């Protein structure tokens, strides 16, 4: 999603808070977006 | 000595009003129906700890518990306040005061202010520097032990001393029934009503009642199936499972070699068969600028 | 001294490892031995401290070596001028922070 | 007695003086070119006088010219980690003027003193007064320095003989938290008569928007302020003027 | 360790898991495991040359199964798909259930717990 | 940039008291500790014990115990060396030292008392 | 969603315009990407 | 092969029967031994014996 890596462990590993709360938001952006095509795409695949 | 604490301790976590609304934080309160401690006054002044804050009553008649002292020391060594009031003057102060050996009263002097039928309570704590003095008094009809009840703490002046606070020892007057609830961060279901009196509080942490309480929002839940949190089984330990790698590796090598190369024909030093500390690095404060871009700058080790 | 070549008349190239006798607590974990050096002619200027640790001007040829109940610090290339006074210094833990001997000294003939 | 005091406090001991019941003009402070950095996220520097604050605690020490970024939300640094840490949701704003000829002296200002070891992070707005040594090896410290054995609060030296870059510099925090308690310090704007039934630009104690004002039967308590709906807007105020 | 959840760090890669032994055919060059979802799904032993494959211990959302306050303050917890082992108890298909004694009568479906069972407030 | 001044040549008589003064001022002294280092007449040195100017740490050593006590003036940062109740074993000269390491690096590593003082001695002759 | 503030007034009164933008939009981005869960859910809920 | 300046030498050892064609039929080259040499390669000839 733009963010260095993709394995939070990694991330958690790997950055400091401060610019953590940067590539981890951008993660954040990213799981949640998907995470809204997908509820919203089971939910219209619910309303089917 | 136990004593189940029934509905006692709840304080307002700020002072502005709501209405006919329930507000979820996390703050310091003591739980309720939990387990807490029963003392009687004749003849014990112990320091309990006070980790986050206890919750104070008093069963009296004649005015005999009246001040306390908290700290982490609390013998003159830290900044400790001490409370007295001589029937006409507050006298709330945490300046160098002259202690007994057995610390009474009658019957670094930085903070610059020089000057049964009720329940007490009082809840004297810092949180962020602020010492919210937190007080009511309230009649019964009960002889037997706290009483079962509601009843919203309010402050009344907020003074500066910002002081630490990890164990107490309560303060008696020589010629103290108590309570000892030790705090958690928990998050707590609390009320306020029109009037804004906090009526009601759940410490809903505690029991599937609270925790279905507060993650429905509501002081009364459906018979139903809710989800409250999540169960992960915590790892008891840590185990590191690396190669069996016996040398210490060139890093100051690269560091100390006798030259250099130029960017011109700077070399590719592939290290495997290695440890890597980094200690040493971060020990070596010869670093002009250190700015590390794809991992931590501390935390690499 | 601690055991050394205490006292010796040596030109200034002589390969003798002065060196500092110190027990575990000095020869093992007190390996950060210091050699003060009052000279002569000046106030105290050692210029050689940390073994071979050097500053600009001081050789290499001092080398601080560890061997048993042995420290070791010598010179190389035989020549006449360097006539000096020398004093090995250890963190001898239970006795005074860092102490001394009885002040080796180099002496030409 | 923040900004032309005669004594300064230092990293380890700063002081944190409640500013209150005064009023809060920065009108002065913006009119001075004595500032050379004027460094905040939270507020802005130059639209502050229409805003009221909760309590302002003047956060006074002495650090180095470089060391002027250390003093943000998330820097890592020596002094930032040993003797004075900022919170990441720090809301407030830190003045650093220019200390060339103040807080210096020929013999050398040797009054200001910070801590350099511990074996812990510090916690924001914290006040540690430890006088213990800090023992560096495995060795047990009695009190005796040397080898293993360190004291870590340590001193500088000011100088106008100094170079520039080692020359005193001032940086003191100005803590603007608005926080829950109750507003004291408000600009230097003059009051208005109260209307009703009739929606009107409002700004009661810094929070500005439209809307009728009404008076209302409700109890607020003494340090009880506001009246916030769902939406945490404030529904009902006190007038500060008039209970 | 095998068969309990701990926090291993093989290698650098980190997880929670636990390390069982496999029969997973490693070629000498190769070192990881992955999944269909491409995480890490077995490691080799770096110091003795064997086959860990890595699974998270059991985990999951704890519901709670409750009467109205109104009728009752009686308390009752669910662990679903976990196994009466790592957490008056009861183990179903769905999970481990901690509260509710369990009943050999069937009765109509009032609080919903899963794989077949229910759970309700009576005598 | 280490500048070091002290007393000079004196005589005293058994049992006196002197008010010594070790005056390090001017530069970036903190990352310095002004130890105290001596030696006889030829003799090796000998190191009586150390003075911390980071902020007040006392500690001595065992030669000079019942007869020495130390203070500092923090404002100029004075180091003494307080010979009271003389006897016949400080005759010689006194001397500081300068814990040279730099004290914000982390590592503490030897005291390097690169530069060294004037003068200091309590002659107790009749 | 990541500024210092959640109250419009409160946010614009404290910030000048410049890092505005920056506060408001991360503000905006946030309100209308909740807003925009809010009008699908009720899009889909209106569906239903 | 070199990609990054990692040489990764990769062997197959098979038999075979026929008589016309490369046979049909899939091998994989495993890796054996990875090398930090560094080099461009554009250019190979085989030499016998
Ligand atoms: C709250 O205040 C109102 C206003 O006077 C009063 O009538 C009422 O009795 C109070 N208590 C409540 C609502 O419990
Ligand atoms: C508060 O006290 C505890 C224990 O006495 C200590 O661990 C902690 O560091 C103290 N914090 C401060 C800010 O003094
Ligand atoms: C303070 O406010 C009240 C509001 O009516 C008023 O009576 C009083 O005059 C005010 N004080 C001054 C100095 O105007
Ligand atoms: C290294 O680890 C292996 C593990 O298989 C062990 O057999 C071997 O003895 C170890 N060697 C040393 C020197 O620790
Ligand atoms: C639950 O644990 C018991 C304990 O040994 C075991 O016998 C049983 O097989 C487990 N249940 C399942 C479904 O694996
Ligand atoms: C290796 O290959 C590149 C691309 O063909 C070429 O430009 C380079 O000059 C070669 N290396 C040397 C040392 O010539």
């Amino acid at each position: 999603f733009g963010a260095i890596s993709s394995v939070l462990n990694d991330i958690l590993s790997r950055l400091d808070p401060p610019e953590a709360e940067v590539q981890i938001d951008r993660l954040i952006t990213g799981r949640l977006q998907s995470l809204q095509t997908y509820v919203t795409q089971q939910l219209i695949r619910a309303a089917e | 000595a136990y004593t189940n604490s029934f509905t006692r301790g709840v304080y307002y976590p700020d002072k502005v009003f709501r209405s006919s609304v329930l507000h979820s934080t996390q703050d310091l309160f003591l739980p309720f129906f939990s387990n807490v401690t029963w003392f009687h006054a004749i003849h014990d002044n112990p320091v309990l700890p006070f980790n986050d804050g206890v919750y104070f009553a008093s069963t009296e008649k004649s005015n005999i518990i009246r001040g306390w002292i908290f700290g982490t020391t609390l013998d003159s060594k830290t900044q400790s306040l001490l409370i007295v009031n001589n029937a006409t003057n507050v006298v709330i102060k945490v300046c160098e005061f002259q202690f007994c050996n057995d610390p009474f009263l009658g019957v670094n002097c930085t903070f610059e202010y020089v000057s049964f039928k009720n329940l007490r309570e009082f809840v004297f704590k810092n949180i962020d520097g602020y010492f919210k003095i937190y007080s009511k008094h309230t009649p019964i009809n009960l002889v037997r032990d706290l009483p079962q009840g509601f009843s919203a703490l309010e402050p009344l002046v907020d003074l500066p001393i910002g002081i630490n606070i990890t164990r107490f020892q309560t303060l008696l007057a020589l010629h103290a029934a108590y309570y000892v609830g030790y705090l958690q961060p928990r998050t707590f279901l609390l009320k306020y009503n029109e009037n804004g009196t906090i009526t009601d509080a759940v410490d809903c942490a505690l029991d599937p009642l609270s925790e279905t309480k507060c993650t429905l929002k509501s002081f009364t839940v459906e018979k139903g199936i809710y989800q409250t949190s999540n169960f992960r089984v915590q790892p008891t330990e840590s185990i590191v499972r690396f190669p069996n790698i016996t040398n210490l590796c060139p890093f100051g090598e690269v560091f100390n070699a006798t030259r250099f190369a130029s960017v011109y024909a700077w070399n590719r030093k592939r290290i495997s068969n290695c440890v890597a500390d980094y200690s040493v690095l971060y020990n070596s404060a010869s670093f002009s600028t250190f700015k590390c871009y794809g991992v931590s700058p501390t935390k690499l080790n | 001294v601690l055991t050394q070549p205490p006292s010796v008349s040596g030109a200034p190239g002589q390969r003798v490892t002065i060196s500092c006798t110190g027990s575990s607590s000095n020869i093992g974990a007190g390996y950060d031995v210091h050699w003060y050096h009052q000279l002569p002619g000046t106030a105290p200027k050692f210029l050689i401290y940390g073994n071979s640790n050097r500053p600009s001007g001081v050789p290499d040829r001092f080398s601080g070596s560890k061997s048993g109940t042995s420290a070791s610090l010598a010179i190389t290339r035989l020549q006449a001028e360097d006539e000096a006074d020398y004093y090995c210094q250890s963190y001898d833990s239970s006795l005074s922070g860092w102490v001394f001997g009885g002040g080796t000294k180099l002496t030409v003939l | 007695e923040v900004f032309n005091a005669t004594r300064f406090a230092s990293v380890y001991a700063w002081n944190r003086k409640r500013i209150s019941n005064c009023v809060a003009d920065y009108s002065v402070l913006y009119n001075s070119a004595s500032f050379s950095t004027f460094k905040c996220y939270g507020v802005s520097p130059t639209k502050l006088n229409d805003l009221c604050f909760t309590n302002v605690y003047a956060d006074s020490f002495v650090i180095r010219g470089d060391e002027v970024r250390q003093i943000a939300p998330g820097q890592t640094g020596k002094i930032a980690d040993y003797n004075y840490k900022l919170p990441d949701d720090f809301t407030g704003c830190v003045i650093a003027w220019n200390s060339n000829n103040l807080d210096s002296k020929v013999g050398g200002n040797y009054n200001y003193l910070y801590r350099l070891f511990r074996k812990s992070n510090l916690k924001p707005f914290e006040r540690d007064i430890s006088t213990e040594i800090y023992q560096a090896g495995s060795t047990p410290c009695n009190g005796v320095e040397g080898f293993n054995c360190y004291f870590p609060l340590q001193s500088y030296g000011f100088q106008p003989t100094n170079g520039v870059g080692y020359q005193p510099y001032r940086v003191v925090v100005l803590s603007f938290e608005l926080l829950h308690a109750p507003a004291t310090v408000c600009g230097p704007k003059k009051s208005t008569n109260l209307v009703k039934n009739k929606c009107v630009n409002f700004n009661f104690n810094g929070l500005t928007g439209t809307g009728v004002l009404t008076e209302s039967n409700k109890k607020f308590l003494p340090f009880q302020q506001f009246g916030r709906d769902i939406a945490d807007t404030t529904d009902a105020v006190r007038d500060p003027q008039t209970l | 360790v095998k068969n309990k959840c701990v926090n291993f760090n093989f290698n650098g890669l980190t997880g929670t898991g636990v390390l069982t032994e496999s029969n997973k055919k490693f070629l000498p060059f190769q070192q990881f495991g992955r999944d269909i979802a491409d995480t890490t799904d077995a490691v080799r032993d770096p110091q003795t040359l064997e086959i860990l494959d890595i699974t998270p211990c059991s985990f999951g959302g704890v519901s709670v199964i409750t009467p109205g306050t109104n009728t009752s303050n009686q308390v009752a917890v669910l662990y679903q798909d976990v196994n009466c082992t790592e957490v008056n108890v009861f183990q179903t298909r769905a999970g481990c259930l901690i509260g509710a004694e369990h009943v050999n009568n069937s009765y109509e479906c009032d609080i919903p717990i899963g794989a077949g069972i229910c759970a309700s407030y009576q005598t | 940039q280490v500048q070091l001044v002290q007393s000079g040549a004196e005589v005293k008589k058994a049992g006196a008291s002197v008010k010594v003064s070790c005056k390090a001022s001017g530069y970036t002294f903190t990352s310095y500790d002004i130890n105290w280092v001596r030696q006889a007449s030829g003799q090796g040195l000998e190191w009586m014990g150390w003075m911390n100017p980071i902020s007040g740490n006392t500690g001595y050593a065992q030669k000079f115990q019942g007869r020495v006590t130390m203070t500092r003036n923090t404002s100029i940062t004075t180091a003494y060396m307080e010979l009271s109740s003389l006897r016949s074993e400080d005759t010689a000269v006194y001397f500081c030292a300068r814990g040279g390491r730099y004290c914000s690096s982390t590592t503490c590593y030897s005291g390097v008392g690169m530069d060294v003082w004037g003068q200091g001695t309590t002659v107790t002759v009749p």
